Order: C-alpha cells, then sequence, then structure tokens
C-alpha cells in the first residue's frame, strides 16, 4: 500500500465554519464540533490546490516518479535510488529526440553515471566543392566508450556493457573501457 | 497510482482533540461523524490520475488506429459457354449461418470484371526443342495426333487457339482423347500450364475436375492471370497458352501410350474478382470551406477503415475538382502543399493550422482552400473487424443454388481485418512513438516496431547476425509464429517456419523506415530435439501409472517452445537446458520418491538421428529448445 | 458377447455403454455405437492424431 490517510495540523481552503450561517456563527460547541470535521477532509483540498505540482517530475513523490516514467518510457527498471530517477524521468524526452546522435549517446551514459564519457566514432562530416570529390570516414565501422571514472569498482563494465546495448543504433559493434 | 487510502469505515473522531463529548455510540451525533460523501468523493478523487493520464494524450497528439478491413478473393462460376455480359453485380451480401449466439459476419462484392465466350481456335502439338509442324487446323476436328509425343521430354509445349482471348478469368480447354493401355494416376501429373500475357508467360493455376489428365476424356481448367494479350494464332486471332511437360520426375507416373485430339470447344466458364469486408460511401459532401485555416470537419460514419487512400476528399477548383493528400501528421507539411490529417476511429478531417513563429509571425503549415470553395469527399470505407476473417472459405451461404450464374466460390480463408484498437491499448502504445519517432534505429526498436508492423507474430526478438566482410553485420530478426497443440501433445514443427508472408510483411514494413545501406534479415531462430529419459522409483502405497502418465508431461513442460521455463513463458533464447534445473522438475512430481539417473539425447526435426548422452547441452544464443517424446522407467511397489 | 469396449482419458480407462444395432458384433456386418465417456483427450498412433 502506501501509508497514506490523514495530516495533523492542515487547514483548509474551504472552513465549513466560513460558510455557516450568521447567528449560526455565534455557537461554541457548534463551532468547535463542526470545525472538527474539517481534520477529515484536510488533506483532500490540499491536493485540488497543487495538482499541478503532482505532475512535475522535480518535486512529486516518488512513486509517481516511477509512474511518470512509464509516461514517456524513462527506464525506470533498475535504480533503487530517489535520486537517480529525479533526472531520468525529467530529462528522458530529451534524450528520444536524438537517440542515435553523438551527443543523445554521450548524454545517455553520462546521465546513468554522472560523468562525461571519451567516445570515437568510425566517421564525421567535412565538404568538399571539389566536383565528385571522394569522402574520408574510417574505412571499417567501429564504436568505442571510454569513462573516466574515480572509483571504478568491477561492475561498470557490465553496467557500462548493458548501458551502450541499447544506445548503440543496433548497426555497428562496440567495446567497453572503464577506469 | 493512487492518491488517498481511506475509505467509509475510517472515522477520525477528532471532535475529543477539541471538544469532550465523550460516547463511541452516542444517540445521534455518531450518525453526524458519519460521512460516506468523503468515501464518494476519493472514490471520484483516485481516478483524477487515469484522466489526466488521457489528457495529456491528446497534446502529445497519439490517436487511435484505425480498424482495417478483411480482403478476401472470390470467383464467379457459371457452368456453363455464356453470359457475354457483365457477370458482377457490386454489393450481393454474403454472410455466415445467422447463428443467435454469434454475429453473422456479412461481406460485399466489391470489384467488377467482364468475360468473353471464347472458342477454340487453332489445335497443334510440339515438342521440346522442335517446332509444331502440325495439322494445326484440321486438328480442330480430325487428323488424330499423339499428344506430347508420348514422351516426358523437358519442354514439351503445346499451344492451343482460343478466339477472343479473356485478359482476366478462369477459363476450361476441351481436348479430347482415347487413352487406352495405361492409366496414369491423376494426382499431380508431372505438366505446368501457361498462358501469355503482357509481360510474357505466366503459371496459371488450375480447379477441380474429375479427370487426371489424358487418362480419360475431359478438360482442364486452367486460372489465366491477370494481363493476358491477344496474338495470331495462324488464321485466328488467339492469346498463347502454353503447356510444359516435365521429366518423370522422381517417379511421378508419365505415360507412352498417349491418347490423341478428338475435338475442341472452348468453355470459359468463370471470372475472379475479389471483394472486401466494408461498406461504401460514394460523392457524400461534408460542407463548404471557409477561408480561415485550421478548420475542422466531422463526418456521419464513425469507425472509417484504413488505407492509402483513407477518405480521398476534393476541393471545388475551377477545373473540377483537385485532390488532397493524407499525411499522418502535420510537422512534414509546407507551406504550400496540399495535405490534411485524418482521425479515423472517429470521423474527422483537420486542415493545416498556423502556428505562431518566435518572430511573430504566422507559419501556415499546408494550404487551404479558397474561400467559398466546396469541399466534397469522394470514397469510404466503413466496417472490417478482426471476424471478417472468415475460416476455410466456407462462408455456408456460399450462394450454392442461384438462378443467374451456377455457383460463386470462396475457398482461400480471407486476410487483413485487424480490429481497431482499444483505448487501453494506446496508453502502451504512448511511450513507444514516444521513444522511437518511427524509423527504428536501435535494438529496442526493432523489438517494438516488430509488433507494430505485425503483432499476430506470437513473439519477436532482434539479434545482431555474423559479421559483414566489409566491416559491418546485417540486421537480423527471429520470427515465432503462433502454434497450437496439433499432434497428440508436444508440438507437431512445421508450424514454427513462417508461411512466407510474416517474413515479407515484416520486412517490407522495417524496410522504408529503416537506416539507409543496411541488409536486414528475418527468419525462425536454430532448433534442435532434446528428450529426457531416466528412472525414477515411485512410492510404495500409489499408482504407478498415474506416475508415469504424470512425470512423462511434467518433465515435458520445462522444455516447451512456447511456454516453458521457470517463468512459463517462452525461453528466453540462450537459456541451456541442464539436468540440474531439470532436476529440480522431476523431484516435485507427485508419486515418487526418488530418482536414479537421467540421460539427455539430443536430435532434430529434420533428422531422426539422435546425439551422444550429455548432462550439459550448449545451445546457442539464436536458438530455442525443442522438446519430444520421451520415456523413464518407473520401477517400485506401486499399488 | 464377451467383450468389454473401454476409451482413453486423462485418467486412463473408462467403460463405455453401447447402444441398440442390427447386428450382435462380428455376427454380421455392421457397426458398434459406443458411448465415449467424459475426458476423452487425443494422443499420437502412427500417422494420425487418434
Amino acid at each position: 500500500a502506501s501509508q497514506r490517510g490523514s495530516v495533523d495540523g492542515l487547514g483548509s481552503s474551504l472552513p465549513i465554519a466560513s460558510m455557516l450561517p450568521a447567528v449560526f456563527a455565534d455557537d461554541d460547541l457548534a463551532l468547535r464540533f463542526v470545525a472538527g470535521l474539517d481534520d477529515v477532509l484536510a488533506p483532500i483540498l490540499n491536493v485540488l490546490d497543487c495538482l499541478d505540482t503532482y505532475f512535475d517530475p522535480a518535486l512529486t513523490p516518488a512513486d509517481f516518479a516511477q509512474w511518470l516514467g512509464t509516461w514517456v518510457g524513462a527506464e525506470t527498471d533498475g535504480t533503487e535510488a530517489e535520486p537517480m530517477l529525479r533526472a531520468a524521468v525529467a530529462a528522458a524526452a530529451r534524450l528520444h529526440r536524438v537517440r542515435g546522435t553523438l551527443q543523445g549517446l554521450s548524454e545517455t551514459v553520462r546521465l546513468a553515471f554522472g560523468v562525461a564519457p571519451e567516445i570515437t566514432e568510425s566517421g564525421g562530416a567535412t565538404w568538399n566543392a571539389r566536383p565528385l570529390g571522394p569522402f574520408p570516414g574510417r574505412p571499417r565501422p567501429q564504436l568505442h566508450v571510454a569513462l573516466r571514472l574515480p572509483e571504478p569498482r568491477p561492475v561498470d563494465v557490465h553496467r557500462l556493457d548493458a548501458l551502450v546495448a541499447a544506445a548503440r543504433p543496433a548497426h555497428m559493434p562496440y567495446t567497453v573501457e572503464v577506469t | 497510482q493512487q492518491f488517498v487510502d481511506d475509505a467509509k469505515r475510517y472515522i477520525q473522531q477528532r471532535a475529543p482533540e477539541w471538544t469532550d463529548h465523550n460516547v463511541s455510540d452516542p444517540g445521534v451525533t455518531l450518525v453526524e461523524t458519519v460521512a460516506h460523501m468523503a468515501d464518494q468523493i476519493v472514490y471520484r478523487l483516485n481516478r483524477v490520475p487515469d484522466k489526466n493520464h488521457l489528457a495529456f494524450l491528446d497534446l502529445v497528439g497519439i490517436t487511435l488506429f484505425p480498424p482495417s478491413a478483411a480482403r478476401t478473393d472470390v470467383t464467379f462460376w457459371l457452368s456453363a459457354p455464356q453470359e457475354d455480359a457483365i457477370l458482377v453485380p457490386v454489393g450481393t451480401e454474403v454472410a455466415t449461418l445467422r447463428t443467435e449466439r454469434d454475429e453473422a459476419v456479412v461481406f460485399a462484392t466489391e470489384q467488377d470484371l467482364r468475360i468473353v465466350p471464347c472458342t477454340m481456335g487453332r489445335l497443334v502439338t510440339q515438342v521440346s526443342g522442335e517446332a509444331v509442324s502440325d495439322r494445326t487446323t484440321d486438328l480442330a476436328e480430325s487428323k488424330d495426333v499423339l499428344c506430347f509425343a508420348e514422351a516426358p521430354n523437358p519442354g514439351d509445349c503445346m499451344l492451343i487457339g482460343l478466339s477472343a482471348a479473356v485478359p482476366d478469368c478462369a477459363l476450361a480447354l476441351e481436348l479430347d482423347s482415347r487413352v487406352d493401355g495405361v492409366g496414369v494416376d491423376p494426382r499431380q501429373p508431372p505438366l505446368v500450364w501457361e498462358a501469355w500475357t503482357e509481360d510474357g508467360w505466366q503459371s496459371c493455376e488450375v480447379d477441380r475436375d474429375g479427370t487426371g489428365g489424358l487418362n480419360r476424356p475431359g478438360d482442364v481448367v486452367l486460372h489465366i492471370p491477370g494481363g493476358h494479350v491477344l496474338s495470331r494464332n495462324g488464321g485466328h486471332e488467339a492469346g498463347w497458352i502454353r503447356c510444359r511437360v516435365t521429366e518423370p520426375l522422381s517417379g511421378q507416373p508419365f505415360y507412352t501410350t498417349s491418347p490423341t485430339i478428338r475435338s475442341a470447344e472452348a468453355y470459359t466458364i468463370g471470372g475472379t474478382t475479389g471483394s472486401i469486408h466494408a461498406e461504401t460511401v460514394l460523392d457524400e459532401p461534408l460542407g463548404e470551406s471557409t477561408g480561415l485555416p485550421g478548420q475542422r470537419l466531422r463526418l456521419e460514419h464513425a469507425p472509417v477503415v484504413a488505407g492509402e487512400p483513407s477518405v480521398l476528399l476534393q476541393t471545388a477548383a475551377d477545373d473540377g475538382w483537385q485532390d488532397w493528400q493524407v499525411v499522418p501528421h502535420f510537422s512534414g507539411s509546407h507551406p504550400d502543399d496540399h495535405h490534411i490529417t485524418v482521425d479515423a476511429t472517429t470521423g474527422e478531417i483537420a486542415f493545416g493550422p498556423a502556428v505562431r513563429e518566435a518572430d511573430g509571425t504566422l507559419r501556415q503549415y499546408g494550404a487551404v482552400p479558397p474561400k467559398g470553395a466546396v469541399i466534397r469527399a469522394r470514397r469510404y470505407r466503413t466496417g472490417g473487424g478482426r471476424a471478417g476473417n472468415v475460416a476455410r472459405g466456407a462462408v455456408q451461404v456460399l450462394r450454392t443454388s442461384i438462378p443467374y450464374v451456377s455457383e460463386v466460390v470462396n475457398r482461400e480463408a480471407a486476410l487483413g481485418g485487424v480490429d481497431g484498437e482499444t483505448i487501453e491499448e494506446a496508453k502502451l502504445r504512448a511511450p513507444i512513438t514516444l521513444r522511437a519517432q518511427e524509423r527504428a534505429v536501435t535494438l529496442r526498436d526493432y523489438e517494438e516496431l516488430a509488433r507494430r508492423a505485425a503483432p499476430e507474430t506470437a513473439r519477436i526478438t532482434c539479434l545482431e547476425g555474423a559479421e559483414n566482410e566489409y566491416g559491418a553485420h546485417a540486421v537480423r530478426v527471429l520470427v515465432v509464429p503462433q502454434a497450437v497443440p496439433d499432434p497428440g501433445g508436444r508440438l507437431r514443427f512445421e508450424q514454427l517456419v513462417p508461411g512466407d508472408a510474416l517474413l515479407n510483411r515484416i520486412t517490407r514494413h522495417l524496410d522504408e523506415r529503416r537506416l539507409i545501406g543496411t541488409r536486414l534479415a528475418v527468419g525462425p531462430p536454430y532448433y534442435q530435439g532434446v528428450t529426457v529419459v531416466a528412472t525414477v522409483h515411485a512410492f510404495r502405497d500409489v499408482d504407478a501409472d498415474r506416475v508415469r502418465r504424470q512425470t512423462h508431461d511434467a518433465l515435458y513442460r520445462h522444455l516447451d517452445p512456447l511456454t516453458g521455463g521457470s517463468d512459463g513463458k517462452g525461453w528466453p533464447f540462450g537459456r541451456p537446458v541442464q539436468t540440474g534445473e531439470l532436476f529440480a522438475v522431476l523431484q516435485r512430481v507427485p508419486g515418487v520418491e526418488l530418482v536414479d539417473e537421467v540421460v539427455l539425447h539430443p536430435a532434430d526435426p529434420l533428422t531422426g538421428k539422435r546425439g551422444d548422452p550429455t548432462n550439459r547441452i550448449d545451445l546457442d544464443a539464436p536458438a530455442l529448445v525443442f522438446s519430444y517424446d520421451h520415456r523413464v522407467r518407473v520401477i517400485g511397489d506401486s499399488a
């Protein structure tokens, strides 16, 4: 479950007493008792007041952060730390616009480890005004990922192996090197 | 996925925290404390996130997949050489048995075709590599000649005359004969029948007849392919019909006493024309255009059927009508193109919108019809559904008895007919279009886009293959068709081989949206059969017969190609079968006390040869386990 | 006649009832109308699913 319910010491934007008629608002027991009913309805009005915040990934409770992952397919699995999820879901939509792009591949690994990589890609981009001029680019495909981790625990090679597996465009080989 | 976790029984009673009324169950104020209305609020509160989910989806712009209409091919036989007129009425709905528990799926004869009452022209005979040089005219009535020279030479051909050739139908040719001495079995005669067309030569199908060919007088009912064009059959005007002759063909019967030719008459029994499971709406106006951009126009029939010219509306230009293209999304439009988008699951047509740019100006994506012009919808397709796939062609209202023609035949089961996707299904489709954005690029999208291209496949997974000699490696995709327990347990095999359609269809969709210059491979994974044999001693007060029955299937269940393993789903494409893991299955079987030893016997569905006995089988990554028949010894004091 | 007719099931063999026929069994050409018990499940018998 989630262990939600009532919250002590929370006010309401719609006091029950404030909607009572005049003259009725003069009693001691009626005003105190009917204000007690505000306790049960207190947190519902908070939700409707701040429903917009309940959708921003940077602020919503942890449960909805994973749910907001399935909103736009953010790869929520495998992470057992809340702060790691916080960046992933918000930055997921930007990544999917550059899947298979040098910046996109570099950012994804950077996103999952916190440090920028040092990649070399088999090719590039260069023009030439010469008619039917030759185009350079490495003769054979090759993808390499280098990570400058400070504390290379011997599990990051597999983690980089799994992570870069989806980033590569199912087209060319690859290798994983971790500091 | 939820906001609050209260219910009606959840009563706080915090009045004592402010007041001093001290009865847990008082007269009436407990009733006052009873607030069901909160329960009727929180229940409606918990469903808000789902409503918001369906809310922002429209902001993203994803829609529902329109249903596609099942299509079938039907043939209007006549059983008479007559009806020199249009033998195809558009419509003529035919359905199944109108049972009260299942809806009789109806159809509609869509297209039209015209045939000709053709008559035989010339009648010739020739063999492989040798010209006709025969009667070629008098064979129509007399001057009998042995057919095919009574020899199965490779390339023997017969040219037969057919005056006023029919470009598209199925016909028969009467070449009577007097066959004696040897009678060739009707099953699979070694001949290939062919007809001339614009492109050249093309194979013609056959149909039912009471004779096996030259083993009794009668006809042969060829299926003339489309594109048949006339020629010069000497003294007549006839299209060319060809009869290729093959060798004994690994023992197929052939005659050396081939019969002669008695007479000639051409029947032209019937024609061929497809039909689909969808109605049509013709020339229905939908409104008058206004000069403003971004207009949305409705229609009168909700579930519009998919198709490339889905609606094909026309605007009233000064030259008749001007047609409009259809694009799924408007981002690809141009400030001068003629594009629309259609939400076919509800029947909306929306022209190009106008977007304010960063400069404060306007970027009109897609042109707008001129003010006051007439907007008209030409054609519709409504209908389609999962039930649109007929079974075996047994429409059962196949119109056996008709007064116009003899019979209308629908043999081959209809294809297509994908049902419209549910709203719940769309939620599981939202991430895919939010990350792939079409044009599958990496390994994950190939797995997902395969399902979207064709979801009738049981399961798909994509693995890189052997490397190309230039340093790359072409993409490989594995297909496992949906299987049914055809034999008595286990599986029949030859059902896991796709029928040349799933390989074609999936590849065709992927090729258009793919990285250029990279080859794609599709096929089934590697397979090899594995058999478990052991000896399990039963308990002293159990029926070994049930133990014998139970242990043969429970051990088998662990090796199921489609739903095996401990998870109960398909195998993970690389898990190696082992006795130790199968030792877990063996121990749990009821009516057992201990097991002696288990022997594994690898094999194949191709070769009955079996492999050497080994405990551990090395299974390749793009491969799956095949479970065979097996026996184990149950020796024990059974009851 | 001294015969017992049984059918295969998930559990095993069970007695199958008979009904009227014009022949007493092998005393003349004819059929025998067995009563198939519940639980009959297919198996493998040569080139047929019997």
